[PDB]
């Protein structure tokens, strides 16, 4: 969908997050790693331990991207079409762990800004990481 | 499922922590919400219209409760994960005619929903912890298939 | 995201089929039934023996609106934009089933095209599907 | 998971016309052909370029017969089924590290390719009596995983 309230919500809660979302990406990639170990198969260069230099300069780009891309909501490929190709073609990134990554990128907002984390926007959200995760996907199909 | 020492530790103070109530409430409403076409085995309660009623609606609610507590007797069952839901399986398949992916659905939601209510005490960790307990239980839901 | 020699299969592949196309559906459907039970409940009213009026009823028109998607795969969401919300709001269908019917349809046509079910066809119709069965669900979110 | 002969022997009556062989080299390569993300963790294997390439790869050939012995063992042991894939389960999780959804997807291939080779002697309640066994196996290989 991405209509009205979308775009509200998915705006007016990128920015509780301000120079936070971070440490949030950072947060996010670290959830996957303990709760999906298989995750860790496409970081073997990184030192994927709590607070590591990589997956701190990894979240930094995680968030940027997206919140690059929470802005551009009117054309979400083009914004992304940057990594589309990385993770489509040059990196063969397994489609299943976007999924993955943007559930555990909710939780941490949701643990960090509950009064924020209201179903609607919880809702507008997860419409909002699977936009990212489809021109992700796009590549290869 | 396995969970080390150390890890049915964390459930266990972590579950105690957190009221349990409304966040079966929290969790389902949520999951309605979230994935709307999940409410087509809900239209007797009647005002689904939006993310507000959904939340204020006592059949919402006391379903909710309903979930979890069930939800809770896997908690204390985790390898004996299976019997319990022995019927209820039974239900969400044969009598209500529910999508097995959906209960892993709720599953991810019930995650959300206890770092919602607990903020920085839910560790990556502790985060993982329940992961393997919403596997459990959802797999566990979805085992009747004869 | 599909094309550019994409289509071409498609429609080549789609070629062979013609006024067999109707049937095909027809016992996909009864496939699905077969596979997946649960799928079955999506149609209470239909009768589901192997032989039915009522699947080969509502078959042909999924084997057409298909058709018609072969025909105009530059936008397919305009066309398919009747059957778009029907799924979505008024019939409330799950789309873990789309992948699941997809499946079927598959396992039809490779009994009946063995010699034209090639690995770069195959291909080319999980990818016709594919932004169907994603077309198709672009009114729930 | 078990079934009457009804349908239980349908399988083994009609794995026994099909090569179980030329099954496995097809199955295999339709899988890097159709979801091609899927020739990871497949560099010690050459030239997978063109669904031609890949048809004709004498490793993606190679390995066919081997995941299909595999099957097999599973075809015999249906019950087991979990305690006897247990040694491949560790290998497809720590040091091969592959997507636990996959095995669903590779499944599905031995059976669109299950009716390629037998077009109409397969039927939905033939067919969907080898999903039960796909769909087992992929829940067999996924155990460990945790
Ligand atoms: C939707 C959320 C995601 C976004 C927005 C995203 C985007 C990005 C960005 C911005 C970079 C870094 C580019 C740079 O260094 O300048 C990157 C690299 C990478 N991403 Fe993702 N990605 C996402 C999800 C994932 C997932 C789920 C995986 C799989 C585990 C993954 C795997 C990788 C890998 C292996 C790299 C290369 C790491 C490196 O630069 O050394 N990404 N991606
Ligand atoms: C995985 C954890 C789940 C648990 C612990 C659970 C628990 C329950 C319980 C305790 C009941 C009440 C039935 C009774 O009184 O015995 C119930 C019924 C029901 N459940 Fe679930 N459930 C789960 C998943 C799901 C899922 C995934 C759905 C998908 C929509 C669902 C939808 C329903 C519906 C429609 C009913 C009928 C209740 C009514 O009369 O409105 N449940 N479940
Ligand atoms: C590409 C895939 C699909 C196609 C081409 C398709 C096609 C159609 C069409 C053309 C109609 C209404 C046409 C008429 O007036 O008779 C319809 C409605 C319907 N579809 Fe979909 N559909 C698809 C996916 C699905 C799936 C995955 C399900 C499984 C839940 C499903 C279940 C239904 C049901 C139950 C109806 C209403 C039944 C009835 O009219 O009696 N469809 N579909
Ligand atoms: C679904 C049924 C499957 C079975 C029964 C199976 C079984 C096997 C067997 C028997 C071996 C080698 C054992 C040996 O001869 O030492 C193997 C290795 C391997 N498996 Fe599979 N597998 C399955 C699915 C998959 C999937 C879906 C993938 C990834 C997409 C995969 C990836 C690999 C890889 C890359 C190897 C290479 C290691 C070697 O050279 O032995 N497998 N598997």
């Amino acid at each position: 969908v991405l209509s009205g309230e979308d775009k509200s919500n998915i705006k007016a809660a990128w920015g509780k997050i301000g120079g936070h979302g971070a440490e949030y990406g950072a947060e996010a990639l670290e959830r996957m790693f303990a709760s999906f170990p298989t995750t860790k198969t496409y970081f073997p260069h990184f030192d994927v331990s709590h607070g590591s230099a990589q997956v701190k300069g990894h979240g930094k780009k995680v968030a940027d991207a997206l919140a690059s891309a929470a802005g551009h909501l009117d054309d979400l490929p083009g914004a992304l079409s940057a990594l589309s190709d990385l993770h489509a073609h040059k990196l063969r990134v397994d489609p299943v762990n976007f999924k993955l990554l943007s559930h555990c990128l909710l939780v941490t907002l949701a643990s960090h800004h509950p009064a924020d984390f209201t179903p609607a926007v919880h809702a507008s959200l997860d419409k909002f990481l699977a936009s990212v995760s489809t021109v992700l996907t796009s590549k290869y199909r | 499922v396995h969970l080390t020492d150390a890890e049915k530790a964390a459930v266990s103070c972590l579950w105690g922590k957190v009221n349990s109530d409304e966040v079966g409430g929290e969790a389902l409403g949520r999951l309605l919400v979230v994935y709307p076409w999940t409410q087509r085995y809900f239209d007797s309660f009647g005002d689904l219209s939006s993310a507000s009623a959904i939340m204020g609606n006592a059949k919402v609610k006391a379903h909710g409760k309903k979930v979890i507590t069930a939800f809770n007797d896997g908690l204390n069952h985790l390898d004996s994960l299976k019997g319990t839901f022995a019927s209820l399986s039974e239900l969400h398949c044969d009598k209500l005619h529910v999508d097995p992916e959906n209960f892993r659905l709720l599953g991810n939601m019930i995650v959300i929903v206890l770092g919602h209510h607990l903020g920085k005490d839910f560790t990556p960790a502790a985060q993982a912890a329940f992961q393997k307990v919403v596997a459990g239980v959802a797999t566990a839901l979805a085992h009747k298939y004869h």
